C-alpha cells in the first residue's frame, strides 16, 4: 500500500490514475483521481444532492453553501488533506490492515452471461500450413474463449461509454449540507444480497469542532464512513427497518423513544454498543443468520469454482481469496474504540450519534498543510491553535420545542431544545420484544488480524474490467422537515436558568434572583451562583477606586480564590453505595431541588432519582421459558441433560439481566447524561462571565496614569489567572462527572434491580415447577434419586443474582476515559537522567517537554535512588525551559529535590529564576541554606533554613498555595516553615530556572516541579519510599559499602564512637567515658563473602574487620559481650539490615538476635548480643560515619 | 517462550485454550513453554 501524494487538480487526464468519469446514469461527468488501488478521491461536490434547499427542507445544525468547494483552489486544497488524511490513517499498523482490506474487499463479481462460476468455453485458433503430407488443419492453438468472463459491478464509466475504471470506494465532498460526513451505496439491492456494491462517500476535512476540553480528529470520522463502506462492499446491509433503542425523549412530554440502525451503534463505537452485544447475546435478529449462510455459501463458491479455474486473471482471485479470509464476525467486532486506542485519539463516548440535542457545535477552520500533519493535530488534540470558522453564522436551527415560561400570561423568557434528528418510535420496543430461549444459548482486539498487507501489496492491479449492464439504479435524496412544539409552563426549566446565565452586554451585572434577572427591562444582570464572588463584590461596592497595580493585584487575587473555592464547592454525604461527594450548588443552577433549604438536604432525604424529571419507565420484557420434553433414561445420562438444561436457564436469566440493564442505559443514564452536559454549560458560562468582568476591569485600569511596563505585566499576570480560572472549571467538570454517574448507578442499584429480582421471583417458580413434573414423568429412577435430582435442579433467588457494582462502573469506562487518566500529570517538570553506555540522557518524562540545555562536562552518580546531576567543575549550569515557569500572581507550584553539598560556608546561589527582582530564588547562606520569594511590588519574603551542613543528603520540598496564601517548606521529613505569603503579589518572573554550582561542588537528585502545593502527608512519604531501596546507607546517607573504613556510633549516643578496652586478657568495645571523651575511636571495616561486592545491600551476610593484628568480630560465650579475636575463621557471620523508619542507620543480628549497646557498668557501655526486653528497643541501631 | 528448533534465541507462541468438552468453561493452559530458574549471583547471604 503506498497513497499517490504526487497529483494535484491540474494534473493531465492521462486515463489512468486522474479520469474523467460519468455519475451514475445522469448526464454529468466529474473528475476522479486513483490514489491507491480502486480507492478514488473526487473533490469536487457530491452529485446528488441538489446545491439549492428550501429552507423549509434545510435540516438543524446544518451549514449551507452553494458557492464551496466551486473554485479550483479549494478542489486542490481538499485533495491534498484527503491524501494527509490517508497518509496519517495508513502511519499505524491498524490503519494500513483496514485499507489494504478496503481495496482487496470488491464486490462479487456476477457469473458468466450464459450462467455459472465454473468455467468458460473452448476456441481454437491458428490451422497450421498444410504440411506435405498431412493436411494438419487440427494442429491449432487453445483458447478459453471468454477469458475473464467474470460480470463486474465495481466501475466508473467514461464520458464516451467506451471505457471503465476500477473502484471500490470514490471520497466526495460535502453534499448539501457542508457538514453531514455520509456514506451512500451505488445499488441497494446488491448491499443487501451478500455480493456487494462499490460505497461513495461525502467528507468534510475543513471543519471541526470541540467536545469537552478536545477537538475531533477528522481521520477518525473518515474511518468511521470507511468502515461502514465495508458493510456495503460485502453486501451485509441490514434491512433500514432494523433498529434498536437509542435514548428516550425525556424533554417530551410524551411517551416518545429515538431509535438509530444496528450498523450505525456497531460502527460508531463508544459506550452504547457496549450494553448491546453481550455474552450471551440478548438482542438477535435472523438478519444475522441469514448473512453468515450467504456467506458461508459466497465463500464455497468461490472455494469450489474460482479456485480451480484458470481462465480469469489474478487482479480478481488474489482479491477475492484475502477478502474471505476474514470472517463477518470480525467486521461486526470493529468499531472506532479499537482506532481510538490505537491512534490515541480522543472522540465523544456516550450518545455520540445524538449530539445534536445535548450541546450546540462551534465548527473552527483547519489549515491542513499547518494546523493537520501525518502525525495529527501540530502540537496535539489539545493545545492546537485554531480559529473559529466564519460560517458559525449561518448555522441553521430549528428547534423542536420552543418552552414560552409565562408569569400573570406575560412571557418572560423564550428558550429553545434542539432535537437529536434520529428516526422516532412511540410504541415501546422493550415491553414487545422476546428474549429468545432456542437461539443464543452458549458462549456465556483481534479482528483484523487475518488481514495480511504483504500479499494486498503483491497483487497486480485490474487492468481490463468486463462491466455489468445495470449496476446503478438510481439516487433517491432525502427530504426532512422539522417541526416545532410550544410547551407553555410556570415552572422554569433547568434550560431557562443556563440560558438566563449568558447575556449580549459588555456591562452587566450578576445577580442570584432569577425573577429580577428576567423581569429586567435593561437586560443589565445575569444570573449567576457564584455567592462568594458576589459577596465580595458587593463587600468592596463603594470603596476607593482602583488605580494602582497593587489594588488590581489584589482584586484579582481575591476573585479567583473566591470563584474557585465557589465552583469546586462539594459536600460529602454517606450513600449506600459509599461515600459521594454532592455538588453543593447544583441545585441552584438547573432549578432542580431548588424548592428550599440546602440541595444536599434534599438530596439525602430524598433519592437520587428525584433529578430526573421522568422516572417509572421500566417495561417488562417477554418471557418464553420453554418445558422439558418423553423417552425414559438411567440418571447417568438423565443427569447431563438436566445439568445442560440448567446451564441454559442460567443464560436466559442473564440475556434478561442484560436487557434490564440496556433498558436502564436507555432509559435513566440518558437523563442524568443531560444533567451533565447542561451543569457543564453553567461552569463555562460562569467562567466567560468572571472573564469578561476581568476584562472590563483591566480595560478601565488601562485609562489611567500607569507606565507601559507595569500595563504589560498586569496583562501578562490576568492571561495566567485565565489558565488557572480554566484548571479550576475543569476540576469542578470533573467532580460534576464523577457525582452524577455515582449517583445513575446507585440509583439502578435502588430503584431497578428489585424489580428485576421481583419479576423473576415470579418466573422461578414456572421453571421449578416445570423441571419437578419432568422428572415425575420419568420412570427409570429411584425415588431417593428423584428427590436428590429435584434438590439439585432448582432454583433460588441467589441463583439470578448477577449484580456486580465493579462491572457497571468499568461498562460505563471508554477508551477516552483512560487516555484522559493516562495523559493526567500533576508534575510540570519530572527530571529522567540515564548513564547508559557513555550517552547520558537526562529529559524530562512529564510530556511537558520542557528544552533543557546542560553542558557536556556534567557526570551522572548513583545519589540516593538513581542517577544524579553532579555539578563540580566551576562555572558548571542547568537550563529548563518552559512558559508555565512564568509563574504569574494565581498559581500554585512545589519544588521537591536532593541535594548533596561536597564543599564548605560563603554565600552561593544553587537555584533562581529571578528577573532583577520578581521571581524566587535559592542559595546557600552561612550553614543553611534560604529560600527568598519576590514580588515585582517589592515585598520580600527570605527565610533561613538551618542544618544543611555539607557531606549531607537533604530532601528540599518547597510548596506554594496561593489559595490558602500558605508557604509550607519542608526538610527530610519535618515542617520547617508555615509562612504565609498574603502579601506576595505577582511573581511573574521568566520561562527559565538555572541550576549553578559556582566554585561548590553538589548532586542533585529527583528534580520535580509540581503545578499543586503538596500536604505533609506527601512529602513524609515520597520521603521514606524513596530510601526504600533495598541498600544500607551510612549517617551521610550515601551507600554503605564493603573495605571502606568506618566509625561506629550507636543512635541513642550520637557524639560517643566505640573504642577497644582490654578486660581479663579480652578485648570488647565499649563508649568512651565522659571524663576521656578525647580518645579517638577506633576504626571498622566490612568484609563478605564475595568480595567483589562493592555496595552493602540488606540482609546480607559479612564479618566485621577491626584495625595491626587484624582483628574480627567475635561474640564472647561466657558474657555475651562482643570480643575481638585475630582469626577470620572464629569470626561471627553478622547480618545487616536497617529499619525503613530510621534510613541511615543499620542493625547487626545474629541467629536472629540484634547486636545493641548494654547498661552503664562501672564507666563503660559494652557491644552485647542482647536478648532482654529491659533495653529500649532503640540501643539496637547504630550508624557508620565515613572516616 | 518455547527455545528454537535451531537458533539460540526463544521464539514467542500463542498459548493454549480450554476445548476439550464444555463450552460453559475456558482457560489457557499455564504449565507450557521453557521452564526457568532463579539462580543467586553471589550465594554471598546465608543459604538457609
Amino acid at each position: 500500500m503506498n497513497i499517490n501524494d504526487n497529483l494535484s487538480i491540474n494534473s493531465p487526464v492521462d486515463n489512468k490514475n486522474v479520469v474523467v468519469v460519468r455519475a451514475r446514469k445522469t448526464d454529468t461527468v466529474f473528475k476522479a483521481f486513483k490514489v491507491a488501488p480502486n480507492i478514488w478521491v473526487a473533490p469536487e461536490r457530491y452529485y446528488g444532492e441538489s446545491l439549492s434547499i428550501d429552507e423549509e427542507y434545510k435540516v438543524d445544525g446544518g451549514i449551507y453553501d452553494s458557492n464551496f468547494l466551486s473554485q479550483d483552489s479549494e478542489k486542490d486544497k481538499f485533495l491534498q488533506a484527503i491524501i494527509t488524511l490517508l497518509k496519517r490513517i495508513n502511519s499505524t499498523n491498524a490503519g494500513e490492515k483496514l485499507l489494504s482490506l478496503i481495496s482487496t474487499a470488491i464486490p462479487f463479481p456476477y457469473g458468466y452471461i450464459g450462467g455459472g462460476y465454473y468455467a468458460p468455453n473452448m476456441i481454437t485458433f491458428g490451422s497450421a500450413p498444410k504440411s506435405n503430407k498431412k493436411l494438419n488443419s487440427l494442429i491449432s492453438s487453445t483458447i478459453p474463449f471468454p477469458y475473464a468472463g467474470y460480470r463486474e459491478t465495481n466501475y466508473l464509466s467514461s464520458e464516451d461509454n467506451k471505457s471503465f475504471y476500477a473502484s471500490n470506494i470514490v471520497i466526495f465532498g460535502p453534499g448539501a449540507n457542508i457538514v453531514e460526513n455520509n456514506t451512500v451505496f451505488y445499488k441497494k439491492e446488491d448491499a443487501e444480497n451478500g455480493m456487494g456494491t462499490m460505497t461513495e462517500i461525502w467528507f468534510q476535512p475543513f471543519l471541526t469542532y470541540k467536545y469537552d476540553e478536545f477537538y475531533i480528529d477528522p481521520a477518525i470520522e473518515l474511518i468511521k464512513c470507511l468502515i461502514k463502506s465495508l458493510y456495503f462492499l460485502y453486501g451485509i446491509k441490514p434491512s433500514d427497518d432494523l433498529v434498536i433503542p437509542y435514548r428516550l425523549r425525556s424533554e417530551l412530554e410524551n411517551i416518545e423513544y429515538s431509535q438509530l440502525n444496528i450498523v450505525d451503534l456497531l460502527v460508531s463505537g463508544g459506550i452504547d454498543p457496549k450494553f448491546i452485544n453481550t455474552d450471551p447475546y440478548w438482542f438477535t435478529d435472523n438478519y444475522f443468520s441469514n448473512a453468515k449462510k450467504v456467506f458461508e455459501d459466497h465463500r464455497n463458491i468461490y472455494e469450489t469454482q474460482i479456485e480451480g479455474n484458470n481462465a480469469i486473471g489474478n487482479d480478481i482471485k488474489l482479491r477475492l481469496k484475502q477478502k474471505f479470509r476474514i470472517n463477518i464476525n470480525d467486521i461486526w467486532e470493529l468499531n472506532l474504540n479499537y482506532f481510538s486506542k490505537e491512534f490515541s485519539i480522543m472522540m465523544p463516548d456516550r450518545f455520540n450519534n445524538a449530539l445534536k440535542h445535548f450541546y450546540r457545535k462551534q465548527y473552527y477552520k483547519i489549515d491542513y498543510p499547518e494546523n493537520y500533519s501525518i502525525n495529527g493535530f501540530v502540537n496535539g488534540q489539545i493545545n492546537v491553535q485554531l480559529s473559529l470558522s466564519d460560517r458559525n453564522q449561518d448555522i441553521i436551527n430549528k428547534p423542536e420545542e420552543i418552552i414560552n415560561l409565562l408569569n400573570n400570561n406575560v412571557s418572560l423568557m423564550r428558550s429553545n431544545i434542539y432535537g437529536d434528528g434520529l428516526k422516532s418510535t412511540v410504541d415501546d420496543f422493550y415491553s414487545n420484544y422476546k428474549i429468545p430461549y432456542n437461539r443464543a444459548y452458549e458462549y456465556h482486539d483481534s479482528s483484523l488480524d487475518n488481514v495480511n498487507i504483504g500479499v494486498i501489496d503483491n497483487i497486480p492491479e485490474i487492468i481490463d474490467v468486463n462491466p455489468y449492464k445495470e449496476n446503478c439504479d438510481k439516487f433517491s435524496p432525502v427530504q426532512k422537515i422539522t417541526s416545532t412544539r410550544e410547551i407553555n409552563t410556570n415552572i422554569p426549566w433547568p434550560i431557562n436558568y443556563l440560558q438566563a446565565q449568558n447575556t449580549n452586554n459588555e456591562k452587566f451585572s450578576l445577580s442570584s434572583d432569577f425573577v429580577e434577572v428576567v423581569s429586567s427591562k435593561d437586560k443589565s444582570l445575569v444570573y449567576s451562583f457564584l455567592s462568594n464572588v458576589m459577596f465580595y463584590l458587593d463587600s468592596i461596592k463603594d470603596n476607593s477606586p482602583i488605580d494602582t497595580d497593587k489594588k488590581y493585584y489584589l482584586w484579582l487575587r481575591e476573585i479567583f480564590r473566591n470563584y474557585s473555592f465557589d465552583i469546586t464547592a462539594t459536600q460529602e454525604i454517606n450513600t449506600d453505595c459509599g461515600i459521594n461527594k454532592v455538588v453543593t450548588w447544583f441545585g441552584k443552577a438547573l432549578n432542580i431541588l431548588n424548592t428550599s433549604d440546602s440541595f444536599v438536604e434534599e438530596f439525602q432525604n430524598l433519592g437520587p432519582i428525584s433529578l430526573i424529571n421522568k422516572k417509572e419507565n421500566l417495561s417488562m420484557p417477554i418471557i418464553e421459558i420453554y418445558g422439558i420434553p418423553m423417552l425414559g433414561l438411567p440418571l447417568n445420562d438423565l443427569n447431563e441433560k438436566l445439568f445442560n438444561i440448567y446451564l441454559k436457564n442460567i443464560l436466559y436469566f442473564k440475556k434478561v439481566y442484560f436487557n434490564f440493564l440496556d433498558q436502564w442505559w436507555t432509559e435513566y443514564y440518558s437523563q442524568y447524561f443531560d444533567l451533565i452536559c447542561m451543569a457543564k454549560q453553567s461552569i463555562l458560562a460562569q467562567e466567560k462571565l468572571i472573564k469578561q468582568i476581568i476584562q472590563n476591569k483591566l480595560q478601565d485600569l488601562f485609562k489611567a496614569d500607569i507606565s507601559m511596563d507595569k500595563l504589560n505585566l498586569m496583562n501578562l499576570a490576568t492571561e495566567k489567572t485565565f489558565i488557572d480560572l480554566s484548571n479550576e472549571s475543569q476540576i469542578a467538570i470533573n467532580n460534576i462527572n464523577d457525582f452524577l454517574n455515582k449517583s445513575a448507578i446507585c440509583v439502578f442499584d435502588t430503584n431497578i434491580y428489585p424489580k428485576f429480582i421481583s419479576f423473576m421471583e415470579q418466573c422461578i417458580n414456572s421453571v421449578n415447577s416445570n423441571v419437578t413434573a419432568f422428572i415425575q414423568k420419568c420412570t427409570n429412577i429411584t425415588e431417593d434419586e428423584k428427590l436428590q435430582l429435584i434438590k439439585l435442579n432448582t432454583f433460588m433467588n441467589i441463583d439470578f443474582e448477577f449484580f456486580d457494582i465493579q462491572s457497571i462502573k468499568d461498562l460505563i469506562t471508554s477508551e477516552t476515559d483512560l487516555i484522559k487518566e493516562e495523559k493526567e500529570s500533576d508534575y510540570n517538570l519530572f527530571l529522567f537522567t540515564l548513564q547508559e553506555d557513555n550517552n547520558k540522557v537526562i529529559e524530562d518524562i512529564s510530556g511537558k517537554n520542557t528544552l533543557v540545555k546542560y553542558s557536556d562536562s556534567i557526570s551522572l552518580v548513583y545519589g540516593v535512588n538513581g542517577d544524579a546531576l553532579y555539578l563540580k567543575e566551576p562555572d558548571e549550569s542547568v537550563s529548563f525551559s518552559n512558559k508555565a515557569f512564568e509563574n504569574g500572581l494565581t498559581n500554585s507550584f512545589s519544588i521537591c529535590f536532593w541535594l548533596r553539598n561536597l564543599g564548605e560556608i560563603i554565600t552561593s546561589k544553587l537555584i533562581e529564576n529571578k528577573a532583577d527582582n520578581c521571581g524566587w530564588e535559592i542559595y546557600f547562606e552561612n550553614n543553611g541554606l534560604v529560600f527568598s520569594i519576590v514580588d515585582c511590588n517589592g515585598n520580600e519574603e527570605n527565610i533561613y533554613l538551618s542544618d544543611v551542613i555539607s557531606k549531607n543528603w537533604y530532601y528540599i520540598s518547597i510548596s506554594i498555595d496561593r489559595l490558602r496564601n500558605q508557604l509550607l517548606i519542608f526538610i527530610n521529613d519535618k515542617l520547617i516553615a508555615n509562612q504565609s505569603i498574603e502579601q506576595i503579589l505577582n511573581i511573574y518572573s521568566s520561562n527559565t530556572i538555572s541550576l549553578v554550582n559556582e566554585n561548590n561542588p553538589i548532586y542533585i537528585e529527583g528534580l520535580s516541579i509540581l503545578n499543586r502545593s503538596i500536604t505533609s502527608e506527601e512529602v513524609v512519604n515520597n520521603y521514606f519510599s524513596y530510601l526504600n531501596n533495598s541498600y544500607i546507607r551510612d549517617i551521610s546517607g550515601e551507600r554503605l559499602e564493603y573495605n571502606k573504613t568506618y566509625e561506629l556510633y550507636n543512635y541513642v549516643f550520637p557524639e560517643n564512637s566505640l573504642y577497644e578496652v582490654t578486660e581479663n586478657n579480652n578485648i570488647y568495645l565499649s563508649i568512651k567515658d565522659t571524663n576521656n571523651l578525647n580518645i579517638q575511636g577506633a576504626k571498622f571495616k566490612l568484609i563478605n563473602i564475595d568480595a567483589n561486592k562493592q555496595y552493602v545491600q540488606k540482609w546480607d551476610e559479612g564479618v566485621v574487620c577491626l584495625l595491626d593484628e587484624e582483628k574480627y568480630v567475635d561474640i564472647s560465650s561466657e558474657n555475651n559481650r562482643i570480643q575481638l579475636v585475630n582469626s577470620k575463621d572464629t569470626a561471627k557471620r553478622i547480618i545487616f539490615n536497617n529499619d525503613i523508619f530510621m534510613p541511615n542507620c543499620l542493625t547487626f543480628a545474629y541467629n536472629n538476635k540484634y547486636l545493641s549497646l548494654s547498661l552503664r557498668d562501672r564507666n563503660y557501655n559494652w557491644m552485647i548480643c542482647n536478648n532482654n526486653d529491659n533495653i529500649p528497643k532503640a540501643a539496637h541501631l547504630w550508624a557508620l560515619k565515613g572516616i | 517462550i518455547k527455545l528454537k528448533k535451531d537458533s539460540p534465541v526463544g521464539e514467542i507462541l500463542t498459548r493454549s485454550k480450554y476445548n476439550q468438552n464444555s463450552k460453559y468453561i475456558n482457560y489457557r493452559d499455564l504449565y507450557i513453554g521453557e521452564k526457568f530458574i532463579i539462580r543467586r549471583k553471589s550465594n554471598s547471604q546465608s543459604i538457609n
